[PDB]
DNA sequence: CTAATAGATTAGAGCCGTCA
RNA sequence: UGACGGCUCUAAUCUAUUAGU
DNA sequence: CTAATAGATTAGAGCCGTCA
RNA sequence: UGACGGCUCUAAUCUAUUAGU
């Protein structure tokens, strides 16, 4: 028993320097910050894949409507909205002869498979890009379903190219960073579901009142890969630079591998937010230990500040390291080692799987959003994920799970900490949300570090975020 | 006069024209609409009639399937028509066709050619025809700023939405352990206990310590299960009380503090383990932990105080389940959590894994907070035993204490929660 | 008494299918035919630099007059010209500060310098490409003056560093074919002419009565650099291909050697047409030696032949090889043994020796531009530079020198030979002139060549022209 | 009556207003200018009066500084006005204001409560305001086609521009050589000729080739040199006729007929070598070719058949050089090249290539087409021997007559050249 | 192999003019 | 992989004590 | 260095609901 | 390198013949 506290919400500055809390009603009402120009596509696929993309750019030339405006508000038009043109009409083609397609599934390997099949889709993005003399921002893959149908691991029937993965999406982004070119691959049936139907006369996946969500995603998405910054932060003081390292298991070789990737944030002195990855993976020959070795500890933290400084100047007075665990007393020696005197150095800790689920004495909703409880000088429990009052539903169906945030090395105030962490999870360019589960520090690594672990023959991989996402 | 009013269809329309007038507000020209307002009772038509005829100098109209043949779109044009008619003014009424769908054989005789602004492609396209009209116009206007708009949007989007101060009461699954014994010992038997016996199936919780025995039982207890006992001395125990080592106060080279911490957790769980089984309940065996089910009519109807714990769902049954733990962070608590299981007739089991999650996948769709928050209470009050709380022996005449209350939280912020 | 016959001028197809002989009318009358939507333009050089070009893109959206309209025609702007946006607004900026630039230039060895110089450059470059979030279409190099005049192939003072070509162009060109990054080089004289002066109080480069020709040229490079294509043939002869030959003597790469390389055009399926090198220096040890070895010849036919198939899947049934040497029978015993039956291959040699200058009787202005006197049946002379009266003036001064075009191997009719190299010459994007002196399949040949040849060895070179030029 | 009339300042601004008058017409709008009608023979005035009142739907002006106050505009503006009168238009006159020097303090009394559009930035968007403004006021359109604009363009861009065909004849620097000597002489030496005499400096041109010699003289000729040359049979000799080497026609294993034709070619030059020593001619060596030069003084006035071949420029006197180059492709010739050099007073040269440079590129932007045809033939006409015949000194009755007349070219593709 | 005589070819560099 | 949320089945690792050294 | 008895941390995969 | 054109100073390779090796 302990008294509870709230968190408030934070603000995002749009264009014309104004603010919201919201993302979709401050862009659907003032709009974006960056003025692209327009956004050139190219589509590889089958025939059906060229006909489904452009019926489904054609398809939002027409009224979209969801079924309720404020639990989940509609899409006002692409033009209308993002001060840009995405028109079927720059769709640059490159046919995918189906007895290709079909003449590789004969291996009975889904390494080989799949390695087949990514090459066929790279091997004409690469050759466009290349012997092609028209300009792209984009490139679409529309991969046909009975693709990923039989790319089921659990199936049976009725060493230098074998460090590879077992996964059409990861190995395929991985194999194109060497390349920089912006990649979003699409399954056929979520462009066209309503034709892909079951022996019950209705889809098999249901978008009716939902479809305005799912162009929102979309749009926000081919918009972020082509070089525009929707929204930004406006809360964000001086000096503090974030850190979020995840840690992950590469396998395919000797060893386990528990590689580390990170992601870096802090200000930019021009009003901007400088939200980037921090990826040279650093690895650990040791199987288990999710601690890094005092050499690795200081060359992370190194580079790191190293660019700090290069996009300021100065180093910061307060580098917040997340992590989905804890420390050693070795690697944060290590880091105190490198850091300077005057750079406060805090280390966090968030978890998740606690069980701690408050239910409501007097009503059936759910508990709101921005609650806390303060357990103590060095801990306190974050809710991200319930009731908002701006749009006047739950965010999780069921009692929602909590956020155990814990300081463990280093001092700082357990709500600031704790205010930062909800403030982090309004910058989710993958999806058009209110809010997510987790700071952005902690979510974007994963995807860093799941990408570049397919193939292992990269050096110095790219920062942007429009290659990885 | 420095005014444009705007005719739609509430609240079919609100969307659309909210959005237009926002736009233009932003740029510094003053729009006035019904929905802007929200003053109703008072003679409304008439102030509405006195803004047209005295200071409006443009007039805006949108259409569509439901503004057609509407008497509230009649009478405003009507009353658009005469005020043109007394001002001899051409340009005052100009349509704003927004619905694909409404062919010229049904739109409104009023409007049939009247230049009506195309929305269709894109709605910039027809925002900056808008514009253009309105310069063209010469409708006055300030300096660009849209002070008005944030100033609006702040009055009027965000008026009943601030923060507000009301107090708050929480439940929880927290149950506090409340009583505890007096001491720990270890019962030293030096090459004089069982080696491989399998102490954790005595009637008393024990969690073994190189060749002793911690438990808070004495060492005349449990003597049927091991014969050589009674030939010992006692003052061959090291006996440890309990307030200290939960609060730290215990600094001894013989045992670490933390082990001694997590004897006492382990003898936690194996007493609840034993009480549980005490019960008389079925067990399920999950991946790691192991829930409690009751059969099917084990209560009166299957009901205890109009909760329900055992039920049918379409030809299958279902039995409420929870689980427990004993953490002793920030404050000794007795976690609860909660699972669903499923039975074909009643007694048995299902043994498929796919079954029977998409079997809980689908039941828990329809239970609430208050559903779960019901069931879970109403289970705990099944074991307390006589009026507030239940007991788990861990010794010759030692009782712990759990209560049936959760654990309360204070809020003092909430919301006014507008249905 | 001898005679010469006459062959026309032919047209280009600019946008909506209309047909002008001139580049400039048809685009200030019809347009260019693709889209663009805007050039997203970046800068990288020192302030003054961007301050100059800053003002000198604000100078060119007004319309700019020429001193005498009817010889030249006008440039109206960039907008109402090639129907796209084109500010200083988008201009994003990359610092290159003065104190770096001045203390690379102090090794006193144009090697070594120029290297440092040109990595200077390029890293920016790179990492703006790779990390950063912005879309940009052209990178536009300001290279200031004190710089530039020192990096020449000869300076005289009034370890792999022997094996790269000293000079800033074609090192930049060269050191950035594995990122594929558009780029333009400047010069702080061509932008501010008005700014640098002499002794006397007069600039260096008059440019008060070539303001228009110079906006045109600029204009034209930075669209199509970016992605464009200004104007295309009018008429191309359906199954015939065309190549193109320029070999290069490369400056000491551990031995005195030549390459070759190619460009060819042709109308593919869609009524396109298709301007695509053929890339790959092809050696001989040989010192002066410039042919080729049957297994190079045999490996250039296929490759042409197979990449010809695969965007069509008919073999050409001509297939032209301009080149300014001669072919001896051991490379042409190389081809027509992979050249398949049902082919036709001519050889055709173009070289301006010769010195026929013909005059006018009682006149001041030269011969004519498409004057042709057929010697035989395998020879003719071609004056590609004359007097236009369209425009009323000469290409060049003086007496304009020659053509020659020998059927060396093969049989065709000599008329259609001329016709077609006539045509040739209508095809050069770098600048937006009227007609050119050499058939670009020649030339652009040679832009290649200077460029490869200025680097070690690369893998899979790309195809498209605007990497190079 | 879908005819649309647009005035401007004719002629100041024709690029403009063909610029527009196209665009418009390949968009379905009409445009009448002096453009069209190209013709004179019918009435040029009353034409336009009658068109404005009686087939013209809309009318268009376009303001310039050249159109103000301009008697013709004045009474276009005058009779559309009366038009617009007799039809209660009330928007029939569209001014367009394209001059940027045009300020506000200086507009007309007669506008000045009507909006302008603005071209000085760019012309895209008043374009644009144009076409709204044309398919709102319902402006009628032609048939919708690009032949309007192609024929437009075939027929009026290129009306006084299109090549005239007429007879013109070319010179050129090709002196055709007329005749050969009958017969090629290899004389057999054998070894009587030094083995490092340098048959090259004696005083007729000479080959060497195997153990004989290859001349065009007698066989006991330019003994002077050699000797001992008397004491050898003539019958010792080959003697092959000169017609069947240029024929295609001899070739023995003794020589081939390229080798042959390489020699003789070699003999021709060499000869025109001498030749042009023994005329009294200055030579300035070049990188790779031999250029003569006249000196100052030498020729009379230095001025040559009304032509002068030795000039002045400020500091420097320039000189007016020539080279030989003889070739059997496809016809035996001799190519004499236009070279100019340069002297500080008429007998000593400048020593340096970056000043002989400097003056030589310095000269050619005085001088054309006339200037070099009637230098070159002068000194053509100077270096003749009798009247049309330049013979080159091959022994003692051999000569090849070279005619001081080049060949000339007949063209039948010309232009009228219009000064 | 080395060193000269020529005719017939090739590729590099560097400098100047663009109007009136 | 258009998102997000909530669950379920698995595998290491560390710590402590014991028996195979 | 191996095998069990516990508590306490960690990372993989797979499956289902989003409305009414 | 914003284009293009016209000149000039230089360097190879090949073919033929001769000659010292
Ligand atoms: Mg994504
Ligand atoms: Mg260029």
């Amino acid at each position: 028993m302990k008294e509870l506290i709230y968190i408030e919400e934070p603000k995002i500055l749009f264009a014309h320097g104004q603010k919201c809390t919201d993302a979709r009603d401050g862009l659907a009402l003032f709009g974006p910050l960056n003025n692209l120009y327009g956004i050139k596509s190219g589509v590889i696929g089958t025939k059906q894949g060229l006909k489904i993309f452009r019926d489904y750019l054609d398809h939002i030339q027409k009224p979209i409507y969801n079924s309720n405006s404020i639990t989940r508000p509609m899409f006002p038009g692409f033009e209308a909205v993002f001060d840009c043109k995405w028109e079927s009409t720059g769709i640059t083609f490159k046919e995918v002869t189906n007895e290709d397609i079909g003449k590789f599934l004969y291996n009975s390997s889904t390494h080989k498979r799949t390695y087949d099949l990514v090459s066929l889709f790279i091997d004409k993005i690469i050759s466009a890009n290349k012997n092609e003399d028209e300009n792209v921002d984009v490139w679409f893959v529309i991969v046909p379903d009975e693709i990923y149908k039989y790319c089921r691991p659990n199936s049976v029937l009725p060493a230098e190219t074998y460090n590879y993965d077992a996964q059409f999406h990861d190995q395929f982004k991985a194999r194109l960073l060497k390349h920089t070119i912006p990649t979003q691959i699409f399954r056929e049936s979520t462009l066209a579901w309503r034709d892909f139907k079951n022996a019950f006369g209705l889809p098999i996946r249901d978008f009716s009142k939902i479809e305005g969500h799912l162009a929102w995603t979309i749009s926000t998405a081919a918009f972020y890969k082509a070089g525009g910054k929707p929204w930004k932060l406006s809360d964000v003081r001086n000096g503090v630079c974030y850190l979020g390292l995840v840690y992950k298991k590469v396998e395919k070789s000797k060893n386990p591998r528990n590689a580390c990737c990170a992601a870096q944030m802090f200000l930019d002195n021009g009003d901007g937010t400088v939200f980037k990855g921090e990826v040279g993976p650093w690895y650990n020959p040791k199987n288990g230990q999710y601690h890094l070795e005092p050499k690795e500890a200081k060359a992370l933290l190194s580079q790191s500040l190293q660019s700090y400084k290069e996009q300021i100047g100065e180093y910061p007075k307060e580098v917040f390291i997340h992590a989905k665990t804890r420390f050693n007393h070795q690697e944060w020696d290590a880091f105190l080692e490198v850091t300077p005197k005057e750079t406060n150095l805090v280390g966090v800790t968030i978890s998740k799987t606690k069980p701690l689920k408050l239910y409501k004495t007097e009503g059936d909703y759910t508990i709101l959003r921005g609650n806390a409880y303060v357990v103590n000088e060095r801990s306190a429990f974050l809710w991200t994920v319930g009731y908002v009052p701006k749009i006047q539903t739950a965010l999780s169906m069921e009692v929602p799970n909590p956020l155990f945030i814990e300081i463990n090395k280093g001092e700082a105030d357990i709500k600031q900490v704790l205010k930062d962490i909800l403030s982090l999870t309004k910058l989710n360019y993958n999806a058009c949300i209110f809010a997510d589960g987790e700071p952005v520090t902690l979510r974007f690594a994963d995807k860093i570090g799941e990408i570049l672990t397919a193939s292992t023959d990269i050096k110095t991989p790219p920062l942007a975020f429009k290659y990885y996402i | 006069r420095n005014k444009i009013f705007i005719s739609h269809a509430t609240p079919d329309d609100n969307d659309f024209t909210r959005w237009l007038a926002l736009k233009l507000i932003g740029l510094g020209y003053e729009v006035w609409c019904d929905i802007l307002f929200l003053d109703k009772g008072v003679d409304f038509w008439s102030n509405i009639e006195k803004v047209i005829r005295e200071d409006t100098c443009k007039f805006l109209l949108v259409s569509s399937s439901y503004s057609n043949q509407r008497e509230g779109v009649l009478k405003e044009l009507a009353v658009a028509a005469k005020v043109k008619k007394q001002l001899k003014d051409d340009k005052f009424i100009i349509p704003l066709a927004i619905d694909e769908q409404l062919s010229y054989d049904d739109i409104n005789i009023d409007i049939v050619r009247l230049n009506a602004i195309d929305f269709k492609m894109s709605w910039a396209r027809g925002l900056k025809d808008i514009l253009e009209a309105f310069e063209k116009q010469k409708v006055p206007k300030e300096v660009a700023d849209a002070s008005k708009s944030n100033l609006l949007y702040q009055q009027i989007f965000l008026h009943d939405k601030s923060v507000i101060e009301k107090e708050e009461i929480y439940d929880s699954n927290w149950l506090s352990i409340l009583s505890f014994p007096e001491e720990l010992r270890f019962h030293e038997y030096n090459w004089m206990l069982p080696k491989r016996f399998d102490v954790r199936e005595l009637t008393f919780p024990a969690v073994r310590y190189k060749n002793y025995l911690c438990t808070f039982a004495w060492a005349y207890d449990f003597t049927y299960h091991l014969p050589k006992t009674e030939t010992y001395h006692k003052s061959k125990t090291i006996r440890i009380p309990t307030e200290e080592i939960l609060s730290g106060s215990y600094d001894s080279n013989f045992i670490r503090n933390a082990e001694c911490k997590r004897l006492i957790v382990q003898l936690l769980n194996k007493a609840f383990e034993l009480r549980m089984k005490d019960k008389e309940v079925q067990e399920y065996e999950m991946s790691n932990k192991t829930a409690y089910w009751l059969e099917k009519g084990k209560l009166e109807k299957d009901k205890f105080e109009k909760t329900m714990l055992v039920g049918k769902q379409k030809d299958k049954n279902w039995h409420f389940a929870i689980s427990g733990a004993s953490k002793l962070y920030p404050f000794p608590v007795l976690m609860i959590s909660s699972h669903i299981f499923f039975t074909a007739d009643g007694k048995k089991l299902i043994d498929s894994s796919s079954v029977q999650h998409s079997s809980r996948r689908r039941q828990g769709k329809n239970w609430w907070n208050n559903t779960w928050r019901t069931k879970l209470l109403a289970f705990i009050k099944y074991l307390s035993d006589d009026d507030t709380s239940f007991y788990l022996e861990m010794g010759s005449e030692e009782k712990v204490f759990v209560s049936n209350e959760p654990v309360k939280f204070k809020g003092n912020v909430s919301y006014n929660i507008p249905e």
